[PDB]
């Protein structure tokens, strides 16, 4: 007997409007010592049919299955025996953990809870010991005085490691992954990794685990699961959907990944469109608007999974006409590089030394501060007004820091800034303020860089309103603006609250788009999006450049963008940048201990 | 903590000690004690003037006779009335019958507030929630006095019906309780419900309405939901985290309920007619007392700074890293 | 191209939200019916009728008479005039001082924010009612209202002034107005686009639960003889004479007490209402 | 409901048998404010719900019938004989069975002290009445201590009312010297003589509670206890309602209807003395030292229909009071308010020929307003008369600022003392009418409050009072009252309608009127 055996699972919350069907008859299995990787866009009901098998779903939705746990039908229990499977035989990693953990208790006493429920006769002292040697195991830097923390005065990225901890604290017999690699850089998420897989081969766990990544599923998963609105669109082992895509969408899922092999300006291939409502949903095929080879044969029903391979399944009718051919054909588009570089003299951005330290802060009252963060060092950039500047770290590195210190327009602690050319101490505000209108950001940060109570089209057209334009031209180009990255006219009407993170990091980047300046700071402007959303950024950003000869300052937390977009990378540790170069002479042959192992930890994109 | 509870009682005893002065200082320049006395037909010669003048200290400055005030308020008599009778001799006796009608009504109503309010954020929009917050919005928009007289008028026809006499409101005890102790505590008993109901409602009314949002603001974050996915049940899991994290807000709102009841027990015990504070305080600003009124603010403000302080005590209790620690 | 805009974008929430529409209305039609009634009624104020004493409802006098023969529909219309035009105007004041307190406390900070905070918390010390109370005996036998009305809204600021730094201190250290910065906002326009816009509808919420509190304040201090005195009428004082009748003839307590809980019903309907609409997911 | 507010013959007390009641019951009746003194000869202890309190423990000459006539109390005295004629010698006989609380006997220093503590020859004492004493030669011992003959120098053919009606014994004890008189007894009642005492004065929960007194001499009471919890008038009747009280007084339309609308509780009614009255401030520094300011405020108060608002469904055909000495239903009562008739235009003309002229919404002169204080019980039957007042006289341009007192030292403190402009309180009567006159309406009377009176009243007083033969003596009291009248002194408004509500199961007890209790007969129904 299998872990799972999900059969005809179908979730449909009762929202005011008409009901939302999320999920409209998925059904697969897990055995146990297996990988299953579910993969799909946003929308595509990949959380609601996880959080629909471990019960945890809100009240105003009807789920109506048969999954079952081990023989032992999992949707009639009672909260009696369902919390006595949960967490003992089942671990459930969320996928956003920035409210997950309760604030008034202590994350060693958290993940101490979790381990003397199901071993109640275990001791306060032995749980709280293995509490904080899970720590570790985990990754995060000093157990002993940070299992003394609360979730308040954490990262982020090391709640997203403390709900991992959680998870996996009472050796689940099936542990439930939700895109646990958001909030993790390359090496956190790399050992991340090396956990889950040690987890799967000395306990013998299958693990149910969600991505946005298709990197991680090439390396790590066994076998694949392709959802679109609802219904698993193909199955088929890793090797098997990787060089065999077989259908449209996972054509074009697959041909919108970002590699570490790629030339300079590739072009990626993106879906166009957007995915459906989940509401009305006409009958047909749901990728009938978005496909490239519709035909009317393709609306008069929703085909079913047919075999057309050994062990392999798609959702489609005319699938003998995807095998061999690749994304750039079945879309009709070209993967190029025509700009390879924007060829240049012109600095635009030039850092010498640059220091910068923050007063370190632990008391209330009367502290007796000692220390403080040196988060730059003396470091030293520079652009060329045609070209993007890469720039790659592990959190704490000071990419943040040195971003704002430029867009401060100020002089420095110590160094010499010489934006568009003059350095910034014969300009003060009044001066700067012309400056201004030709350099600026997107924040790392989606949600706290917008105004909570402002509709989208005063968000977006605040940098107009604000600078040389009027009334007549401000909802002209906010127009074009928010459908350049996607968004629509109705949503302007629309609050930040109602968004969702990916959707609102789009408004970011559209509103740092507004006045087409001629240098751009982005801040992970790609952390919240799915691989095909996000290609279609990235190919915006390419030809942006290429036409208009924009000026990037890019940092990411994956390197594969980098490659895509950088023509110079800056790779910097703990404040000091450890090596400069070409991108090709960076990436293709590192030259410092710290960008080898950096680049040893970036998975590889195909399976072995 | 026993550092976090020094520093923050420290500045209550400051508030009180300024509170007092500044009271002091109002309610000598708002009153006139001599007025009716000056006022006579046949008008009182200037001794009478100088000798009431004389034993009230209203022939010293402010300052001055603030100082007099305190330095023996400090020592256990607090002065002659305005016709000469003491006030320590009927204080002691009233504080606590002022004591007990707050005590039972905030506990009672801090308590029932705080349980409805979670259960009708956990019921967020059945026919057990609305019923309750309809309710809530017309007890809290509706006096005081209104409530108790209806209350009152209400009350008697279930005497009516039953017969057995099962409350009545008039006083605080009634003669003739001359059995054993539990007869003379079912008397009080008896006397002490409607008042403190009536104290009660309004202190949950205006309690659920907080606990409302502020367990709302706690069943959105999914925090609860993370807590029974590791094996503890939904009861238990809201009871352990989500209750004890929505609980902390009310700890600062507390302080200002118990303000609340206090203003109401000037209403309740007027028309219940109990021998208590607020008689005292409405019959000692009505004849002008400048005595009366000074030791009445005293209590009632060290009324509410003890009840910030047990707010605080809770507060550091279900709340570990508000304590320095 | 035909994007709307915010002003605009928040009133059309208030409307779809029928409870609190109904409830301004009832609100704004009372304060208009308190003046424009009086002279349509067979009866004016103020003048007694003495072989119709004690009535009930019918045909010269609608809602009855009274102990004194005073016809009860226009004496509850001048009560209701007094009542609502003081609380209003306490409402106002008070909601003046807390914004111009709590907005200087708050961008201030520092030692002024320190001292200003501590000196509200003093003033918190002794419960209002009694504090207010105490400065009656004057004001008491004083025709204008201004006195009192200048009395109740000089203790009435404090818990609203309290939020409005609360808030104003926290959304000044945040990372929008930075962005702001970061674009070429000025320091004004900064302001006025970002912080007016957030404290000046906390301000306008909590001006509809001023006036309830107003009125509460208003009527329990004339319902125990102090407040407003014999001659003239208000609300608290109807209700404190009616008392003693409510059982036998039970039109003389139950007409002013109604009139007074559904204006108070009415008042927490619409700052619910408003909540909801200028917070509309909270 | 229905009937005349006037003085009658007869009484309503639910008269049965004393044997064939309960023995024993709790009498819970209410008070207006606990008594800060326990003499009722002093000035501040001369009070209607005290002495009426008081009345079951001392000592009392007379037996006061129903329609005022008079038998000597065989069970405190046993001969009472007017002896001589010219100068009148009565000679009151004690009983030897008659103690005193602790044990020392009656006898005639008793009453002499008593005689001369109210004599007035010595302003030691501040007495509030002093009927009788000031007319009396001296107090000779009889032919035992118990006799005790009183010589009377000046005619006082009011003689019976010493020791009966309003007036008791009080022992030597308390009257010998002014230290006991005015300072004895602001904690609690000295020595008493009658079927029940007093046991607990219990201040802390405001109740006086009143026991069978264990030397009592004649037929033993068949109550057990008296206790008296004072009360606002505010919350009395939903006492009575939930049985915490068991009689009171009704005074308006709602007081009758929820006393007869609920079960177990009986309406009584007998009216007896006793009315209320505007009385008026002219000691020289209140704004009515004015004789013509008095004067023309008095037409500007309409007295008709005060008194058909404030007696509305009491009595029939409500008629206000137009007497100072008697009342309607007592021999020799008719109309003397002529002078004062109601007509507010006059009161303008003389109001603008005297000076205070109408600038504004009230009239003033030379800078003061025309304000006038009026001082007044707050209870719910004593503001109509104010406010019906106070709206009658704003037609004339005269402010009347209301001023509600409490039931504590509402005399003691404001009205003894001369504190009010406008004074609103009652007096009580007894079968002896023309005893009121030394006490308030001369111009050196202990209870002229005011202070207001001429030396033409007080020889006209001593016209009524030296003559013998009661028909000439009530036209000579009546030719007073005009006096009283033309004079500004005071307004009398209603009289009383003397309607209780009693629980319907209490017996001996009710609306007596012109009569007094037997106390050693109220009784408990036996069911
Ligand atoms: N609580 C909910 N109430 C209403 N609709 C919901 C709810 N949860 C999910 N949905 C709907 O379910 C559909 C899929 O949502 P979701 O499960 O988040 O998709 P997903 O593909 O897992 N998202 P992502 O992880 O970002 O790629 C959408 O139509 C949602 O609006
Ligand atoms: N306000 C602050 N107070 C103290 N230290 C700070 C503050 N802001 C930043 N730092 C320190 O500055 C250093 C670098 O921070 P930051 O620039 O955010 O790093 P980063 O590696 O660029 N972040 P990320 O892009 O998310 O990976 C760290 O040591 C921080 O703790
Ligand atoms: S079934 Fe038709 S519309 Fe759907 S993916 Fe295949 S070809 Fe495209
Ligand atoms: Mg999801
Ligand atoms: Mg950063």
């Amino acid at each position: 007997s299998p872990l799972l055996e999900v059969t005809d699972l179908a979730v449909t919350f009762r929202t005011d409007g008409d009901p939302v069907t999320a999920v409209r008859g998925i059904s697969y299995r897990v055995e146990p010592g297996e990988v299953v990787a579910m993969v799909g866009e946003s929308g595509s009901g990949k959380s609601a049919a996880a959080m629909a098998v471990v019960g945890l779903l809100p009240e105003y939705a009807q789920v109506r299955g048969s999954v079952r746990l081990q023989g032992t039908e999992l949707l009639g229990l009672a909260d009696n025996a369902m919390s006595r499977f949960r967490g003992k035989a089942i671990g459930t990693v969320f996928q956003d953990p920035m409210s997950a953990l309760t604030p008034v208790y202590t994350v060693g006493d958290q993940i101490a809870e979790a381990i003397e429920v199901h071993q109640p006769r275990v001791g306060k002292k032995a749980a709280r010991r293995r509490a904080v040697e899970l720590l570790d195991l985990v990754g995060i830097s000093q157990p002993q005085r940070r299992s003394r923390a609360f979730p308040h005065e954490l990262s982020g990225g090391e709640r997203q490691r403390v709900v991992i901890a959680i998870a996996i604290a009472n050796d689940p017999d099936l542990l439930i992954c939700d895109d646990p690699t958001t909030a993790l850089d390359v090496t956190v998420q790399a050992q991340i990794l090396d956990v889950l897989k040690a987890a799967r081969d000395v306990t013998g766990a299958g693990v149910l685990i969600i991505t946005h990544d298709l990197g991680v599923v090439a390396e790590f998963a066994d076998r694949a699961l392709v959802m679109y609105a609802g219904r698993v669109v193909e199955s088929a082992g890793v090797n098997d959907l990787y060089r065999d895509r077989r259908m449209p969408y996972t054509v074009g899922l697959l041909g919108s990944v970002p590699r570490l092999d790629a030339a300079q300006g590739t072009r990626l291939v993106p879906i166009p469109g957007a995915p459906p409502s989940l509401a009305g949903l006409a009958p047909g095929c749901p990728f009938a608007p978005r496909c490239p080879l519709v035909i009317d044969e393709c609306l008069t029903a929703e085909p079913e999974l047919l075999d057309v391979a050994t062990d392999h399944r798609a959702a489609c009718i005319r699938t003998e006409l995807v095998t061999g051919r690749s994304a750039a054909d079945i879309y009709r588009v070209k993967t190029e590089a025509r700009p390879a570089a924007l060829g240049d003299a012109s600095v635009v951005v030039r850092v010498r030394h640059l220091v910068k330290t923050y007063r370190l802060a632990k008391g209330v009252v009367l502290r007796r501060a000692i220390g403080e963060v040196r988060a730059v060092d003396g470091i030293s950039l520079e652009l060329r007004q045609g070209r993007t500047l890469g720039i790659v770290g592990e959190s704490g590195s000071g990419k943040s820091t040195t971003l704002h210190e430029i867009l401060e327009l100020a002089a420095p602690q110590s160094g010499s800034i010489e934006v568009l050319g003059t350095d910034v101490a014969t300009l003060g505000t009044a001066e700067r303020r012309s400056l201004r209108r030709d350099i600026q950001v997107v924040f790392q940060d989606p949600v706290a860089s917008l105004d909570p109570r402002l509709p989208v089209f005063d968000l977006i057209a605040e940098p107009l309103q604000a600078n040389g334009f009027g009334k007549n031209e401000t909802h002209a180009r906010v127009a074009e603006l928010l459908d350049i990255v996607g968004l629509r006219h109705g949503d302007a009407s629309r609050y930040p609250a109602e968004f969702s993170g990916g959707q609102k990091q789009r408004i970011g980047i559209a509103r740092a788009l507004a006045l087409q300046p001629k240098i751009l700071a982005l801040d992970d402007p790609v952390s919240a999006l799915d691989v095909s959303i996000q290609a279609g950024i990235i190919n915006l950003l390419l030809d942006l450049q290429e036409q208009f000869g924009l000026s990037y300052l890019f940092v990411s937390h994956d390197l594969s963008v980098v490659k895509h977009l950088a023509h110079q990378v800056a790779v910097m540790l703990a404040g000091t940048v450890v090596e400069q170069g070409d991108s090709e002479e960076v990436f293709g042959n590192p030259k410092h201990e710290y960008t080898r192992r950096l680049l040893g930890a970036v998975p590889q994109p195909d399976p072995a | 903590m026993t550092r976090y509870l020094a520093r923050r009682l420290l500045n209550y005893l400051v508030l009180l000690a300024l509170a007092s002065f500044l009271t002091y200082c109002l309610t000598s320049l708002a009153f006139s004690p001599l007025e009716s006395l000056m006022q006579r037909s046949p008008r009182p010669p200037q001794a009478v003037i100088d000798a009431k003048a004389h034993d009230l200290g209203l022939d010293r400055p402010i300052l001055a006779r603030y100082a007099n005030w305190v330095s023996h308020a400090v020592r256990g008599d607090f002065g002659t009335t305005i016709t000469g009778q003491p006030v320590g001799t009927e204080l002691g006796r009233r504080i606590g019958v002022s004591l007990r009608l707050l005590v039972v009504g905030s506990v009672f109503g801090t308590v029932a507030g705080v349980v409805i309010g979670a259960w009708g954020a956990i019921r967020q929009y059945r026919l057990s929630d609305r019923v309750m917050t309809t309710l809530a919005l017309l007890v809290l928009s509706t006096p005081t006095f209104v409530v108790a007289n209806l209350l009152i008028l209400g009350a008697l026809r279930v005497n009516w019906a039953v017969g057995i006499q099962l409350f009545d409101y008039t006083g605080e005890t009634s003669p003739g309780v001359a059995g054993g102790v539990w007869d003379r505590l079912g008397d009080r008993l008896q006397h002490l419900i409607l008042p403190s109901l009536t104290l009660a409602l309004a202190a949950a009314a205006g309690f659920s309405r907080y606990q409302r949002n502020a367990m709302l603001d706690v069943l959105g974050q999914d925090f609860i939901r993370t807590a029974r996915a590791k094996g503890l049940t939904r009861r238990r899991a809201l009871l352990k985290h989500g209750l004890r994290t929505a609980l902390i807000p009310m700890a600062t709102l507390f302080a200002y309920g118990v303000a609340g009841l206090v203003t109401g027990a000037v209403f309740v015990e007027k028309i219940f007619g109990w021998h208590g504070m607020g008689e005292w305080m409405v019959r000692g600003i009505s004849t002008q007392d400048t005595n009366i009124v000074a030791a009445i603010t005293v209590f009632s403000g060290a009324v509410v700074l003890l009840a910030g302080l047990l707010s605080d005590v809770i507060y550091a209790a279900l709340d570990p890293r508000v304590r320095v620690s | 191209t035909e994007f709307a805009s915010r002003r605009t974008l928040v009133v059309r929430r208030f409307l779809r939200n029928r409870a609190a529409v109904a409830s301004l209305a009832a609100l704004l039609l009372l304060f208009v019916s308190a003046y424009a009634l009086p002279p349509l009624l067979p009866y004016s104020y103020d003048d007694l009728d003495f072989n119709a004493l004690l009535q009930p409802p019918g045909t010269k006098h609608w809602l009855g008479t009274n102990a004194l023969g005073q016809d009860l529909l226009a004496q509850t219309l001048r009560g209701m005039q007094k009542s609502m035009l003081i609380g209003v105007c306490v409402a106002v004041i008070s909601t003046g001082i807390a914004a111009t307190v709590g907005a200087i406390s708050g961008y201030f900070g520092g030692w002024r924010d320190r001292t200003l905070m501590w000196v509200v918390d003093l003033l918190l010390v002794v419960p209002s009612f009694i504090l207010i109370a105490i400065v009656t005996p004057r004001t008491k036998n004083s025709a204008n209202i201004m006195f009192l009305v200048l009395l109740l809204a000089g203790f009435g600021w404090m818990i609203s002034s309290r939020m409005v730094r609360g808030m104003t201190m926290s959304l000044r250290e945040r990372e929008f107005i930075r962005a702001a910065r970061y674009m070429g906002v000025s320091s004004r326009r900064i302001i006025v686009g970002h912080v007016v816009p957030n404290v000046a509808s906390i301000l306008i919420i909590d001006a509809a639960l001023n006036v309830a509190a107003a009125i509460l304040a208003e009527t329990g201090l004339s319902f125990l003889g102090f407040g407003i005195q014999p001659p003239d009428v208000s609300l608290g004082t109807l209700i404190a004479d009616g008392t003693a009748s409510a059982t036998a003839f039970p039109w003389v307590f139950l007409f002013p007490a109604s009139i007074l809980v559904l204006i108070l019903v009415c008042a927490n309907l619409t700052g619910d209402g408003l909540r909801d609409a200028l917070d509309p997911a909270s | 409901a229905d009937r005349r507010a006037a003085v009658g013959t007869t009484s309503d007390i639910n008269q049965q048998d004393p044997a064939t009641l309960q023995d024993g019951g709790n009498l819970r009746l209410s008070l207006t404010d606990f008594p800060p003194n326990f003499n009722i000869l002093h000035i501040d202890g001369n009070n209607a719900e005290v002495a009426a309190m008081m009345k079951a423990t001392l000592p009392r000459a007379f037996i006061i019938g129903p329609d005022g006539s008079t038998t000597v109390d065989t069970n405190y005295f046993t001969s009472i004989e007017l002896t001589r004629t010219a100068p009148q010698v009565v000679t009151y006989t004690i009983n030897p069975e008659a103690v005193w609380s602790d044990g020392t006997p009656i006898t005639w220093r008793d009453i002499a002290s008593q005689i001369h503590a109210i004599s007035g020859a010595d302003k030691a004492f501040e007495i509030a009445s002093s009927s009788g004493a000031e007319r009396v030669a001296s107090v000779t011992r009889g032919v035992d201590d118990r006799q005790a003959v009183v010589t009377f120098a000046k005619p006082y053919a009011e003689w019976r009312g010493m020791f009966a009606g309003n007036g008791m014994l009080l022992p030597a004890s308390m009257t010998a010297t002014p230290e006991a008189f005015n300072k004895g007894q602001l904690d609690g009642p000295g020595p008493s003589a009658g079927p029940f005492v007093v046991s607990a004065l219990d201040r802390t929960a405001q109740r006086i509670v009143l026991t069978r007194n264990p030397r009592w001499w004649g037929a033993r009471p068949r109550l057990d206890s008296i206790t008296y919890l004072v009360l606002d008038d505010a919350a009395r009747l939903p006492a009575l309602q939930n049985n915490t009280i068991d009689a009171t007084g009704v005074g308006t339309l709602d007081q009758l209807t929820i006393a007869a609308r609920t079960k177990g509780i009986s309406i009584r009614r007998a009216p007896g003395p006793s009315w209320y009255h505007f009385t008026l401030n002219g000691a020289p520094g209140s704004i009515l030292a004015d004789k013509a300011l008095r004067l023309a405020i008095a037409k500007g108060i309409d007295r008709y229909t005060i008194a058909r608002v404030a007696q509305y469904g009491l009595t029939s055909d409500p008629v206000p009071l137009n007497n100072h000495v008697f009342v309607a239903g007592q021999d020799g009562y008719q109309d003397n308010s002529g002078v004062v008739a109601y007509n507010p235009e006059q009161a303008k003309r003389e109001l603008d020929a005297l000076g205070w002229r109408r600038s504004g919404a009230f009239r003033e002169k030379d800078g003061r307003q025309l304000v006038i204080r009026d001082l007044f019980y707050d209870a719910q039957s004593t503001r109509q008369f104010a406010q019906i007042a106070q709206h009658t006289l704003a037609q004339i341009g005269v402010k009347l600022e209301l001023q509600a007192k409490s039931g504590s030292g509402f005399f003691s403190d404001y009205v003894n003392v001369g504190a009010f402009d406008i004074a609103q309180f009652g007096w009580v009567g007894d079968a002896f009418p023309l005893s009121s006159l030394t006490q308030i309406y001369a111009s050196d009377g202990e209870s002229n409050f005011g202070k207001i009176g001429s030396p033409q009243i007080d020889a006209a007083i001593e016209r009524t009072l030296a003559e013998l033969d009661p028909g000439k003596a009530r036209a000579l009291a009546n030719q007073v009252d005009e006096l009283i009248w033309a004079e500004g002194f005071s307004l009398p408004l209603t009289q009383s309608p003397g309607t209780v509500a009693v629980r319907s199961t209490l017996a001996n007890f009710g609306a007596t009127g012109l009569a007094d209790l037997d106390y050693t007969a109220i009784g408990f129904m036996r069911r």
